[PDB]
């Protein structure tokens, strides 16, 4: 593009347009918890020791 | 302790009983002839 720079000319709008623009944002994760003693040992009593 | 909700333990249900399953069993051994055939051999006729 080429803005025609002028020492004494100005461009002024004669008309306008309304617009609607979507903006999308994340706010939270899935709340999670882990029973580590079951995850590690699977109800092996000796692993639990 | 102050007002709130607190984590204290992981609970876990223990089993009430035990189950064993094996195949639909068949083919018994021919042992009954060795013990209770009708008149046993001599030490020379000796069934094995
Ligand atoms: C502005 O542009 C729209 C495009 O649909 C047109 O209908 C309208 O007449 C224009 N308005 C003016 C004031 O020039
Ligand atoms: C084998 O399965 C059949 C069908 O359920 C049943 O009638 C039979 O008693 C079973 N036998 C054994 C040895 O489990
Ligand atoms: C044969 O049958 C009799 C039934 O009383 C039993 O006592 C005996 O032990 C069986 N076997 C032999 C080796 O005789």
């Amino acid at each position: 593009s080429s803005i025609a720079y002028s020492n004494n000319t100005i461009a002024i709008p004669t008309n306008f347009s309304i617009s609607i623009t979507t903006e999308v944002m994340p706010v939270s994760m899935a709340k999670t918890s882990v029973d580590c003693n079951m995850y590690i040992c699977g109800d092996s009593t000796e692993c639990a020791n | 302790i102050d007002k709130g909700i607190y984590q204290t333990s992981n609970f876990r249900v223990v089993p009430s009983g035990d189950v064993v399953r094996f195949p639909n069993i068949t083919n018994l051994c021919p042992f009954g002839e060795v013990f209770n055939a009708t008149k046993f051999p001599s030490v020379y006729a000796w069934e094995r």
